[PDB]
């Protein structure tokens, strides 16, 4: 049933030339090439890096089909913090998770003057300010590194994947998050305040005669402990018909 | 560890194996930085003599002619 | 004082206003989508004004997109970008080819200052009485007060009542025959 | 005991940083006024839960503002007084007991010029 | 060319005037900060208009050298690290704040407003008619506000 | 002309003269400029009267002064008289009656908030997506993304969020930059006699308020993160200014003798040889080493260099206040401590607040860790290299903290305890999506279901001068001279880009199957619904970018005329 589902529901794209990675990325949830609303540029600041980039982005927006007349949005955070080589794509990640959880895009706000040669690629748009929107569907982090190292990720808003599953089911869920939500808030506030945020495992879940039980048995599970009341592995839940 | 030793037996009174426990009791607290005066280093070697004298429980011209010598 | 202050390499210059002409108005269009404009506010007309001061055959095709693909149906908001949103399409396509202008529209006011019952003293800037539009400044002004002794026109407006109206008025050129210098 | 366990929320044990305001103000209310004869059993039972009542303001306002309690003898209709504080603040009733305000609630606990507290809000070294 | 145009100022309203109608104008500043960049970009991107192009440099109208060297960097073609141009107006409006100086106060502050109101705006109309004048240019006045 | 004395306006006005806002003088003006008042100026000069006839008012001075002496006059008896009539209520009608009349100002605390992401209700969620959609997904094959955090230039994923999106912080922003910056710290006991409970200067031990932490604060916290000038204490003193190195001279006459050990005077024979003389000083045992001519000498000189600013971790920042024992502290590689740091920060977006949990729904096998570094362990790497090569004291294991695997094994032995995937990516400035590619792959082989991604690394001074040599960076000294400031070198696709802004940081998420995450109940942030990596083509620039990826808008349109049922939702759900 899996595999059905893995066949016309996730993967129905795959074996198909005529459908594209990024069209079919953006199709499993129900999204057009248009819905792509925001690029997260690598934004070198580079002249060579820059012109490329948005080219690049130009190039597979009019390739795809994107309306005319309906631009990416590019942000381009490294303004703000700069360019850790290796830590680039994952802070343009989480300002990507911002964005869509926020609908709020960010202006690069060192955006003085926008190069002329840029207004050739009529798919891209580059704000100065903050743009407050009703919403954002999808963000494209885009990074470029040394030795032809190039990489795209799309990211798709969360309120997509409630659709695909029961509604007692999502009730349920909203139950379980809400709770974390409360007791990490609490966990947080504890950390900050007594510098306990970062607390070193001392012993792993398993005693070290019971080490290899525990990765040989594929159901073995953690369960709280009576004395400690730290989460162990117990002798009866290893290998257990239960 | 010449000039130390010299000193610690000078100003300080120490035999040859009272200043092996200063110099092991200055090994213990070694500066994280190059000392700047001579002054400085002699200071450093004072309460370190001081720091070994209650861990062991014990307490506490020819110049004039040397500077010409250097210049014959 | 008189030291200096210019060299050529800190001169800073700004061309790119096909870029933000695009941003100009996709920012009317959530600001009225959000209702921190509604259709009263001068600063849509304003906003117009500056936008229709930027046609491309490309700026066209933004609002032409955004505009055309806005649901009408989701809130009484929407329709009003909608509407706006054509109306200025419609101007837009006729400036195109015509060189910008500048036209102040922001409501013209006079001094008022009033001490508290307290003695606090307390200065505002509000809309003059009897003046509305830039227009009805110029007549003031020829008209003089009773204090200029010996020598040495009625037109409506959409003004703060509905904006879209005004907007549509823009970009039409006022043909005038009781010209102001003979009141 | 005659001192309950303060964190316990009708029945359910718990613990005072597993509390959300509403939750606490409302077991100070039910520890400290007595409804028999509709009266704060001491003054300073009373000048305490306002003293709480008014954190919870502090911390859940965005702006400044004034009190809902500006005098606390508001709080002789105890359930009157919380239903307009949290109605103001309603995010109170749904986030835990913020870590820093445990120890401030603790605190007033241990404040002299206050009849002792009726119960026990924590398992700790002065637990006797 | 428009000196004196810094924030909340008859300049800024004129300048932005001139933008809207599509001008292409020099904005002279004295206290050239990022704070300051900032807020002509800002201001371009509301009302530069099609043909519009704002140039914004630091300037001490005080300074005979910064006269001299402003009008010229305006001149100066663009392969000399110009802006090529050739100015049709200058509205000279800069200006230093005297108050509570009365005759007998007048002093080193005074003397150096005087300059920059007057003797370096005589000196600023007469570099430009120097730069047209020895281009030829006799059919293109500059008006000066 | 009023803008930004204005008090008498109003006043003169009342005598049939205007007054002109700078919005109408400015329009006065601009109408001098028209065609037609143009060419009369061409004419013969014109002089215009844009005064509003304040020019007809007799004695206008001494008006004017009159105008302003009434106002303040009458401000003035009004305001001493109410003030009198006012203590002359508290004298006759007591002092504790009015007491009990002021209202009581509320003062603000700040909150400061994870913000999770909104459900909606379930009506509106099934708005979103099509119906066809319900049960359609394998949802053990839809990537997630759980959690996230970051260490950077502007604090953490919560503070920069705010930054960028906002451009000032809320009164949880400075709150927590002067918590993470160590500006202030958390007390609960006696101050002084009084009890206290909050924030205390850390420096003054004084207690201070959250309303104030801005004024006290910010103006500083601000001036000391993001893109700044580069702060050495922050790098082992690290100075672009005077950079440290050594020339090689031959001495050309016998230096003079210096004391010695026994053991370094024969490391210096074994080194020069005919070039060196060692002899015993018979009374300490000790030697005496002299260097010939012809010898070898090494002589410290400095570097003026051109890049002066980088994005910074805020200063004051300490793996220590975050919780991390000293001896981690020390026995690891700073860039360790950035992804620690946020490893811990990201499970907490999660709501995952003791990694075991997760080993209660999975098995030890099947969480990972796939972060990578472009170099990460720089400053090991010197330390094995340099601070050898001098000979200079060193731990014996600074080659374990150099290698870039490292770091995801710190997180395991420390927090983790997965007996899970390992693969480390290196991708330059792009190990970061490529670890996001390795790490849904990962996932969808049913090799992992919940597994930790990102990227990571650090700036020190070998780094930054290398890529000044590579002519990548942007020249600082340029960059002044172009009237820059710090702020504002780093300016994509700007008309004058000059060179990217070198940064330090760590930034990690994780992602985890649709499935588990939903059974788990944590919060979802998104969907990684694609992730590629790709090469460009034939060429000798390594260093250069290219269209490689451009390959992931590959489709082909030979044939385009009629509708595929396969794109069709409503057709593909049948089927199944
Ligand atoms: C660490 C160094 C590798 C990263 C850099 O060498 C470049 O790849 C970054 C870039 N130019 O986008």
């Amino acid at each position: 049933l899996r595999a059905a589902q893995q066949q016309w529901g996730n993967d129905f794209y795959k074996r198909d030339p005529r459908i594209a990675p990024l069209r079919g990325a953006l199709a499993t949830y129900g999204l057009t090439i248009d819905d792509l609303g925001v690029a997260s540029f690598h934004g070198t600041s580079t002249k060579a890096n820059d012109k490329n980039e948005s080219a690049t982005i130009n190039e597979m927006m009019k390739h795809l089909g994107r309306s005319e007349g309906n631009p990416v949005i590019g942000v381009f955070q490294k303004f703000l913090t700069g360019h850790p080589k290796g830590a680039a794509g994952a802070w343009m990640m989480n300002g990507a998770l911002q964005i869509l959880n926020s609908g709020i895009i960010p202006g690069n706000r060192n955006a003085d003057n926008v190069d002329k040669i840029l207004e050739q690629f009529e798919y891209v748009l580059y704000p100065s300010k903050t743009l407050k929107t009703d919403g954002v569907r999808a963000v494209s982090i885009t990074s470029f590194g040394f030795g032809q190292k190039g990489g795209q990720a799309i990211v798709v808003h969360p309120d997509y994947l409630y659709g695909a599953i029961t509604e007692d089911r999502y009730n349920e869920y909203v139950a379980k998050v809400s709770a974390r939500e409360k007791s990490a808030y609490k966990f947080f506030h504890n950390g900050m305040i007594y510098n306990k945020l970062f607390v070193s495992k001392e012993h792993a879940p398993y005693t070290d005669e019971l080490e290899e039980d525990v990765y040989l048995d594929p159901l073995a599970r953690v369960s709280k402990d009576k004395k400690s009341g730290s989460l162990t592995f117990n002798s009866k839940n290893i290998q257990s018909k239960d | 560890i010449t000039v130390a030793r010299k000193y610690l037996q000078t100003r300080w009174g120490l035999p040859s194996g009272r200043q092996d426990g200063v110099l092991l009791v200055a090994l213990s607290n070694e500066p994280a930085a190059r000392l700047g005066s001579e002054a400085d280093a002699k200071a450093f070697l004072d309460s370190m003599a001081q720091k070994y004298a209650s861990i062991v429980g014990v307490d506490l011209l020819e110049e004039i002619t040397k500077d010409h010598k250097v210049l014959a | 004082g008189v030291a200096t202050s210019f060299s050529r390499k800190k001169a800073r210059t700004f061309d790119s206003s096909w870029n933000w002409a695009k941003q100009s108005l996709l920012s009317l269009y959530f600001e009225i989508i959000h209702g921190v404009l509604k259709n009263v506010d001068r600063e849509v007309v304003s906003e117009a004004i500056n936008i229709m001061n930027r046609s491309n055959d490309a700026l066209i095709k933004f609002m032409e997109y955004h505009i055309s693909n806005t649901d009408e149906t989701k809130g009484e908001n929407y329709q009003l970008v909608k509407t706006l949103g054509e109306q200025l399409i419609e101007n837009c396509k006729q400036v195109l080819d015509v060189d910008p202008v500048y036209k102040d529209v922001a409501k013209p006011t006079g001094p008022k200052t009033a001490i508290d019952k307290n003695g606090n003293i307390t200065y505002s800037e509000e809309p003059r009485e009897k003046v509305r539009k830039l227009s009805q400044y110029v007549q003031e002004m020829a008209l003089g007060g009773p204090i200029t002794k010996e020598s040495q026109m009625d037109v409506e407006d959409a003004l703060d009542k509905d904006s879209t109206k005004e907007v549509a008025s823009l970009p039409n050129k006022s043909t005038i025959s009781k010209t102001v210098s003979s009141t | 005991f005659q001192k309950p366990w303060f964190a316990t929320v009708n029945g359910q044990a718990r613990d005072l940083a597993t509390m959300t305001y509403e939750e606490v103000a409302k077991r100070l209310v039910e520890l400290m006024f007595i409804r028999s004869t509709n009266s704060w059993f001491d003054v300073t039972w009373r000048t305490f839960t306002g003293d709480f009542l008014r954190r919870v303001e502090e911390r859940f306002t965005k702006s400044k503002t004034l009190s809902l309690i500006q005098s606390y003898s508001l709080l002789d209709k105890p359930d009157e007084a919380i239903e307009k504080v949290f109605n103001a603040y309603p995010a109170a009733r749904e986030q835990f007991l913020n870590a820093q305000d445990i120890d401030h609630f603790l605190s007033m606990c241990q404040n002299p010029m206050q009849k002792p507290v009726p119960f026990v809000p924590v398992l700790d070294r002065r637990f006797e | 060319l428009i000196t004196g145009a810094g924030k909340g100022s008859i300049g800024a309203e004129v300048l932005q005037g001139l933008l809207q109608g599509g001008a292409k104008v020099v904005v002279t500043t004295s206290r050239f900060s990022k704070q300051v960049t900032d807020y002509y970009q800002s201001i371009y991107a509301k009302y530069g208009a099609k043909g519009s192009t704002l140039i914004v440099v630091p300037f001490n109208q005080g300074s005979k050298q910064d006269v001299e060297a402003l009008i010229e960097f305006i001149y100066d073609t663009e392969k000399n690290g110009g802006l090529g141009w050739d100015l049709d107006a200058i509205i000279p409006f800069a200006a230093i704040p005297e108050q509570g100086i009365e005759l007998e106060h007048i002093d080193s502050k005074s003397e150096f407003a005087h300059r920059i109101m007057l003797t370096n705006i005589l000196r600023m109309m007469g570099c430009v008619k120097k730069q047209k004048s020895a281009r030829g240019i006799e059919t293109r006045p500059a008006q000066v506000i | 002309t009023r803008g930004t004395n204005n008090i008498i306006a109003e006043g003169i006005e009342k005598m049939g003269v205007r007054t002109f806002s700078q919005k109408e003088m400015a329009f006065n003006l601009l109408g001098l400029l028209t065609p037609e008042v143009v060419e009369l100026c061409q004419k013969s000069p014109v002089m215009a009267d844009l005064n509003g006839g304040l020019q007809f008012v007799p004695e206008l001075k001494e008006f004017t002064a009159k105008l302003r002496k009434e106002l303040v006059e009458t401000s003035e008896v009004r305001k001493a008289v109410s003030i009198e009539t006012a203590l002359e209520h508290k004298v006759v009608n007591g002092n504790s009656a009015d007491a009990a009349y002021a209202q009581v100002e509320i003062q603000p605390r700040a909150n400061i908030q994870l913000d999770f992401p909104e459900l909606k209700p379930y009506k509106q969620v099934k708005q979103i997506a099509p119906a066809e959609l319900e049960g359609l997904l394998d949802l053990e094959r839809v990537i997630v993304v759980t959690g996230f955090a970051e260490v950077g230039p502007w604090g953490s994923a919560r503070t920069r969020w705010e930054m960028e999106a906002f451009g000032e912080f809320s009164l949880e922003g400075c709150v927590e930059m002067a918590w993470i910056m160590g500006f202030i710290s958390y007390h609960n006991g006696n101050l002084k006699g009084r009890p206290y409970t909050g924030w205390v200067d850390s420096k003054t031990k004084e207690p201070v308020d959250d309303k104030d932490v801005k004024a006290k604060y910010e103006t500083s916290i601000l001036e000391h993160s993001g893109i700044r000038l580069i702060e050495p204490e922050l790098f082992n003193g690290y100075n672009p200014e005077k950079k440290e190195m050594i020339q090689e001279v031959i001495v050309e006459e016998d230096l003079e003798p210096f004391e010695a050990s026994k053991e370094t005077a024969e490391q210096f024979k074994h080194q020069h040889g005919d070039k060196v003389d060692i002899f015993e000083i018979p009374e300490t045992g000790e030697y005496s080493v002299k260097l010939l001519k012809g010898a070898t000498l090494y002589i410290p000189k400095a570097l003026r260099f051109d890049r002066l600013v980088a994005g910074q971790i805020p200063t004051g920042w300490n793996a220590k206040t975050y919780g991390i024992s000293d001896d981690i502290i020390s026995q690891v590689d700073p860039i360790t401590l950035f992804v620690l740091v946020s490893v811990v920060e990201a499970f907490i977006a999660s709501g995952i607040t003791d990694p075991y949990e997760m080993y209660k729904y999975v098995h030890v096998s099947e969480v990972g860790n796939c972060s990578g570094s472009g170099m990460g362990g720089v400053s090991a790497l010197r330390g094995m290299f340099k601070d050898r090569f001098k000979d200079e004291p060193v731990q014996n294991d600074i080659l374990q903290e150099s290698f870039i695997n490292t770091m995801s094994a710190w997180v395991n032995m420390l927090l983790i305890s997965s007996s899970g995937p390992i693969k480390t990516p290196v991708g330059a400035c792009a190990t970061s999506v490529e670890s996001v590619d390795i790490g849904v792959e990962t996932i969808l082989s049913g090799k992992a279901r919940i597994c930790i991604v990102g990227g990571y690394d650090d700036f020190q001074e070998e780094g930054s001068f290398e890529f000044g040599n590579m002519k990548a960076t942007s020249n600082t000294l340029e960059e002044f001279e172009h009237g820059r400031t710090p702020a504002e070198m780093s300016r994509p696709a700007t008309t004058t880009r000059n060179g990217f802004m070198e940064a330090q940081g760590a930034g990690i998420q994780i992602i985890m199957q649709a499935d588990l995450a939903l059974k788990m109940g944590v919060p979802i942030y998104g969907i990684v619904a694609m992730a590629a990596t790709a090469t460009d083509k034939i060429g000798r620039s390594v260093p250069a970018p290219g269209k490689g990826i451009l390959t992931t808008a590959r489709e082909h349109h030979s044939s385009v005329k009629y509708a595929s049922p396969n794109l069709n939702m409503k057709y593909r759900k049948r089927q199944l």
